[PDB]
């Protein structure tokens, strides 16, 4: 879209009013461990994470050259990149505020995410980690509803997907909590691509059109009101048993089928990022007119 | 409700506290002085205070132990809401460190003697009727020759559990846990209500036998959530990829056995060690 690149070269504009960042530079707004900080060397308003490392200043180093490479990749479809500096044991990336959030926080206020705007959601997703791929050689690896930012403005973009594999293996520990987004694939331990990234994808946009995490799937009593279990369990479910599937009354068909080319265990047979530009969900998709931000204002209260 | 250490075997008269040792999940690790010793602070939120008396037990066990390949329990105060635990200092460096050090050979003589000083440790500790339920490089000191265990215990009232529906998982912990414990784990998981048990301390023993040969734990490569998987169907590596002969991967075979009654007894595991080449 035209439009699309006045916003980005806009963003440039922006790019070059502070030259290196540092931790006196920002005054903490509010949390969202991420931060919303106001920088005072530039006006722009800032969202500041911090990773915990207590590691030596070589790979740190390393690190650092790893992460600025997101200075070069820009694009409508996910969020920019400021500068990545180091201070007091933790590790700082700075990137744009979006003031929608993420989209499991979205999914949280409102009941359900309506068809029509997950649509659009399933473009933009599928052409970011399609010019990740193909412009950057890299995949996301942790395609996921609380990852996946919108705004006012009504523009989508992926956020913290993996750059750097010097920062996934310098990171001390993880999180495993009674969601996973990860495809069976990699839980067994094989190869892996993009396709992981797009089942991913299959399995956050169910859990948003239904408002609950579907594995494992509910009763009949739970989906008319719709409308405990341990780690090792819900991997299990995930790698044996047959996958998640949207209700057949209430969803067409192409969002139905769409998801369940997302879905398919062997990821040799499950849909690539081609394959899904031109499923018949969002070609009907893109053609509509829907104001992304008018829903977005009025459910959330912005 | 108080332990004082008047109550220990050990004349005490005098404690110094000096530097912080080193950052660690469960209390701040310090210098001291009585002969230099290792002071571990801890703190109690004064409440479970039946799992505290629990504790207290515990700790009067480790009174009565006294092994060459056993840390010297040399004493523990506890004056709530503060507690401390003091041992002997070890001199040299973890095995940790050691078997990172590429200025280290470890040759498999010296991996097959390092291996039985820790299994002759650990049959003393299940003899006297204490599992260490935290077995690892970390918590193995070696000086020249010298192997020593650390930390046996600990992790019955450690709390490195404690974000929310989230358990936290450190890198090298999953590794070592047998499969029983592994399909256990949950968000709301503690520590002390784990089926530990003296073949899950063997199996913590062959991740080490891995790790002697391999100078990394095992899957190095793999996130959290695939290890957790992998691990509790069963699916294990060997050591084959880095040419290291059927001798030394049968101890792995043995010991990462999935059914418990499988894996060897400390004593039985001296004894296949002592048949290396
Ligand atoms: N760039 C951002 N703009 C706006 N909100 C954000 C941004 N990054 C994070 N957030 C919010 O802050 C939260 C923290 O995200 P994050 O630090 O990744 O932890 P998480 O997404 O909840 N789970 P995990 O990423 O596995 O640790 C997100 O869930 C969002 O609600
Ligand atoms: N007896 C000891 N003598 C000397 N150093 C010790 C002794 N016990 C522990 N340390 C050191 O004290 C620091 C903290 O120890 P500890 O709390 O046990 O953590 P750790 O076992 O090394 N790793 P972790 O348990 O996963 O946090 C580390 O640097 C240890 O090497
Ligand atoms: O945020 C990240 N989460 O990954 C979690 C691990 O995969 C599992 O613990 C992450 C990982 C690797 C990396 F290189 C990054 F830069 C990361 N953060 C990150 C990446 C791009 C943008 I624009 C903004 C960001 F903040
Ligand atoms: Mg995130
Ligand atoms: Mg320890």
């Amino acid at each position: 879209d035209e439009q699309q690149r006045k916003r980005l070269e806009a963003f440039l504009t922006q790019k070059q009013k502070v030259g290196e960042l540092k931790d006196d530079d920002f005054e903490k707004i509010s949390e969202l461990v991420v931060f919303k900080v106001s920088h005072k060397p530039s006006g722009l308003v800032m969202a500041r994470k911090l990773i915990h490392l207590e590691i030596k200043p070589a790979i740190r180093n390393q690190i650092i050259r790893e992460l600025q490479v997101l200075h070069e990749c820009n694009s409508p479809y996910i969020v920019g990149f400021y500068g990545a500096f180091y201070s007091d044991g933790e590790i700082s990336i700075c990137m744009e505020h979006m003031d929608g959030g993420s989209l499991d926080q979205v999914l949280k206020k409102a009941g359900r995410i309506p068809e029509q705007i997950l649509g659009k959601v399933s473009i933009a997703v599928i052409k970011g980690l399609t010019y990740l791929r193909e412009k950057h050689k890299i995949m996301h690896r942790d395609v996921k509803p609380s990852n996946i930012l919108v705004n006012s403005r009504g523009e989508i973009k992926l956020c913290d997907f993996g750059v750097s594999g010097q920062l996934i293996d310098s990171m001390a520990n993880s999180f495993v909590g009674t969601r996973s987004y990860m495809s069976p694939e990699r839980l067994q331990g094989t190869h892996y691509s993009v396709q992981s990234d797009i089942w991913s994808m299959g399995l956050s946009l169910v859990e948003m059109a239904v408002g609950r995490y579907p594995i494992p799937p509910p009763d009949a009593k739970e989906l008319e009101l719709m409308f405990p279990m341990a780690i090792f369990e819900l991997l299990d479910y995930i790698v044996n048993e047959p996958p998640p599937k949207l209700p057949s009354a209430v969803f067409s068909l192409e969002f139905q089928d769409f998801v369940n080319k997302c879905l398919i265990k062997n990821p040799a047979e499950r849909a690539d990022l081609k394959q899904l530009m031109v499923h018949a969900f969002i070609k009907r998709s893109d053609a509509e007119e829907v104001d992304f931000a008018g829903w977005l204002c009025s459910t959330i209260g912005l | 409700t108080s332990i004082f250490l008047q109550e220990w075997d050990i004349p005490f008269e005098q404690l110094e506290i000096g530097e912080l040792i080193g950052k660690g999940r469960f209390g701040q690790v310090y210098h001291g002085r009585w002969g230099e010793v290792a002071i571990r602070l801890i703190d109690i939120e004064r409440d479970n205070e039946d799992q505290l008396k629990a504790f207290k037990r515990e700790v009067m066990a480790y009174r009565q132990t006294r092994h060459e390949n056993v840390v010297l329990f040399m004493g523990a105060c506890m004056s709530p809401p503060h507690l401390a635990i003091i041992t002997s200092l070890c001199k040299g460096r973890t095995l940790y460190s050691v078997v990172r050090d590429a200025k280290i050979v470890l040759d498999v003589n010296k991996t097959r003697q390092i291996a039985q000083e820790i299994v002759k440790g650990m049959g003393y500790l299940h003899a006297k009727g204490i599992l260490h339920k935290d077995l690892k490089s970390k918590n193995v000191f070696y000086d020249n020759g010298k192997v020593v265990i650390t930390d046996f215990g600990l992790f019955s009232i450690s709390g490195v559990l404690q974000r929310e529906d989230k358990l936290r998982i450190q890198n090298g912990w999953l590794c070592h846990l047998a499969p029983e414990i592994i399909r256990q784990l949950s968000p709301d998981t503690e520590e002390d209500k784990l089926p530990f048990s003296k073949h899950s301390d063997v199996f913590a023993l062959g991740t080490i036998w891995y790790e002697l040969h391999a100078r990394e734990w095992p899957f190095k490569t793999q996130p959290a959530e695939a290890i957790i998987w992998q691990m509790g169907t069963g699916m294990k590596p060997n050591l084959s990829q880095i040419g290291m002969g059927k001798e030394i991967s049968d101890i792995l075979l043995f010991c990462w056995a999935f059914e418990q009654e499988e894996r060897p007894t400390f004593t039985k595991l001296m004894d296949m060690l002592e048949k290396l080449p």
